[PDB]
DNA sequence: GCTGCCCATTAAAGA
DNA sequence: AAAATGTGACTTTACCCATAACTTTGCCGTTACT
DNA sequence: AGTAACGGCAAAGTTATGGGTAAAGTCACACTACGTCTTTAATGGGCAGC
């Protein structure tokens, strides 16, 4: 499962780690190594730990770059709720309103409510994330 | 690929077929027959102009929102 | 309703 | 392959080399364009509430400041009455009238009445060639803006009928329409006279 | 079967298409799939399909994918 | 005065 | 018998600022070996 | 006791992801879609027999 969490470029980077480590695990280190000592030591130690725990050391060299990244929302929650309400009740209607006018109404409502207003890019991005049956039917 | 003269709206240069080729706008004919000193001042004036107008979309949106409300 | 044939069990097979 | 109407998009742009007479005039009340369109909005009867259709909008707009000079709304097709009207309002709330009035090759404009009136008030009547729309382009796009800023944001708009193949009895604007001619005209005048009038233009850097 | 006529579809079109299908091959299809058009929800077509032991299937309204072939 | 019998027409929705 | 009017309102990229969730490094402590 | 290899601490870097503005890019304004044929069932007149 740890292997299946990784991506193709994770496969490539773990393979690069493996070809860096393998000469150290054969008693014939290369005479010209670009990788420094500490990095190769860490990779070899992780290889040893994985081969001593999971029965297969290559899984230790995985990076799993999908786990890293800021998946946290930056807008305040009140703005998110108000924009969701405006998209639901002023954009998904039998009027085919343009995004600019509904965004302007949302901004005016935000300014009356005292909440931080979003940008036009934010509105467009959250509208293109609600696309489908619901939007096309409303 | 494109190049532009900060001192001249009327002129541009694009890379077509292997030739830096002159490109004509509108503030070219409209700015034809003047010196090279007032041309650059008018050129800078129209840059800020066309900028500053892009920034005032907020006021237009607010007025549209009030009217639509 | 409108132009809707009444529910019936038509005979089947060439008479 | 398609014809001369479809090829008109890729036709050409006439690029000015020297300083000819400016395309959009030199001062207010110099070149004014007149054009009509069928507004995409269904209207019900004021009293009996029955649907009446899509009203026709007639716009006279100066080419210099883009200011919508006169706006008219009537259920009828293009006919002089249209023209008497827009021009009455022009000469009513503003004051005078254009100097060069472009007007496509309608019938309302090839008539004797409109030409006689323009002669009486000394307005140079200019006519764009048939099937060519760029010659009144500044006017015609002012229709599209009226669509986006005022018309398409109303109930019963005739927007979803562009895709005729996808129309159902639950989405037909003739069952959703609630506006009347008087109120629609009032709010269209409001938009054209104090909303679009105070909005900054890209081609002028001023309202 | 292919049939061509200027008139709007009705039981005559179904009659001609089924007669052509019988003439060219010899047998009507076991399960005839038709759309919710009023020309199929009639008295002639239903008894015609019943006479020749034809299972009639009706695609749901506004669902054309059921006749994707 | 009473009752039965074929012809027009209205009803909407789907292709 | 004929020259010479495209616009501009509303979207979509594209680049920058901030921070999470890890890899990538140096540097020093420790230890096997000489 | 000195030296090279191993490993912990930690900061530095790397993608990644949800925001912001500013400017390149789209496209509709160009008169115009709602309109027509088909279908069965019930009902309501006149017309005729008792
Ligand atoms: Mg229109």
């Amino acid at each position: 499962q740890r292997f299946h969490q990784a991506s193709p470029e994770d496969q490539a980077e773990a393979l690069e780690r493996y070809k860096t480590i393998e000469p150290y695990l054969n008693g014939h280190p290369p005479e010209n190594e670009t990788i420094p000592a500490r990095t190769i030591r860490h990779w070899k130690a992780k290889y040893l730990i994985a081969i001593q725990k999971y029965g297969c050391g290559y899984i230790g060299l995985l990076s799993h770059r999908s786990v890293k990244g800021n998946r946290q929302r930056k807008l305040p929650e009140d703005t998110l709720a108000i924009m969701e309400k405006f998209i639901l009740e002023d954009y998904e209607t039998l009027k085919q309103k343009r995004m600019w006018e509904v965004h302007a109404a949302l901004v005016r409502a935000c300014e009356e409510a005292g909440v931080i207003a979003p940008s036009y890019k934010a509105f467009t991005k959250e509208v293109q994330r609600r696309t489908g049956y619901e939007q096309t039917k409303k | 690929q494109i190049r532009y003269d900060p001192f001249n709206i009327g002129i541009a240069y694009a890379f077509v077929r292997g030739q830096w080729v002159q490109c004509i706008s509108q503030y070219y004919a409209e700015l034809q027959g003047r010196s090279e000193k007032e041309l650059k001042l008018a050129s800078i004036e129209l840059r800020k102009h066309y900028s500053n107008h892009t920034q005032q979309s907020k006021v237009s949106a607010k007025n549209l929102a009030e009217f639509l409300a | 309703k409108v132009g809707k044939r009444k529910p019936k069990r038509d005979p089947i097979g060439v008479q | 392959r398609q014809g001369r109407r479809a090829a008109y998009q890729h036709e050409s742009f006439y690029w000015e080399l020297a300083i000819t007479t400016p395309r959009h005039g030199d001062r207010p009340f110099e070149i004014g364009h007149i054009a009509h369109t069928e507004l995409d909005v269904e209207l019900v009867c004021s009293d009996t509430g029955r649907n009446l259709g899509r009203p026709w909008a007639t716009f006279l707009v100066d080419a210099y400041s883009r200011r919508l000079l006169a706006v008219y709304l009537t259920f009828d097709s293009p006919s002089y009455r249209s023209c008497l009207m827009v021009l009455r309002i022009c000469v009513k709330r503003h004051g005078r009238l254009p100097q060069i009035v472009v007007v496509d090759n309608g019938a309302e404009f090839h008539s004797v009445y409109f030409e006689t009136l323009l002669a009486t008030f000394e307005c140079t009547k200019k006519q764009r060639p048939p099937a060519k729309a760029r010659f009144g382009s500044v006017c015609e796009r002012l229709f599209g803006t009226s669509n986006t800023q005022f018309v398409h944001n109303l109930l019963g708009n005739t927007q979803i009928t562009r895709n005729v193949r996808q129309v159902t009895k639950s989405v037909n604007p003739k069952n959703l329409a609630v506006w009347t001619l008087g109120l629609l005209y009032e709010y269209l005048c409001a938009w054209a006279y104090e909303v679009y009038d105070t909005d900054e233009h890209p081609a002028l850097f001023q309202s």
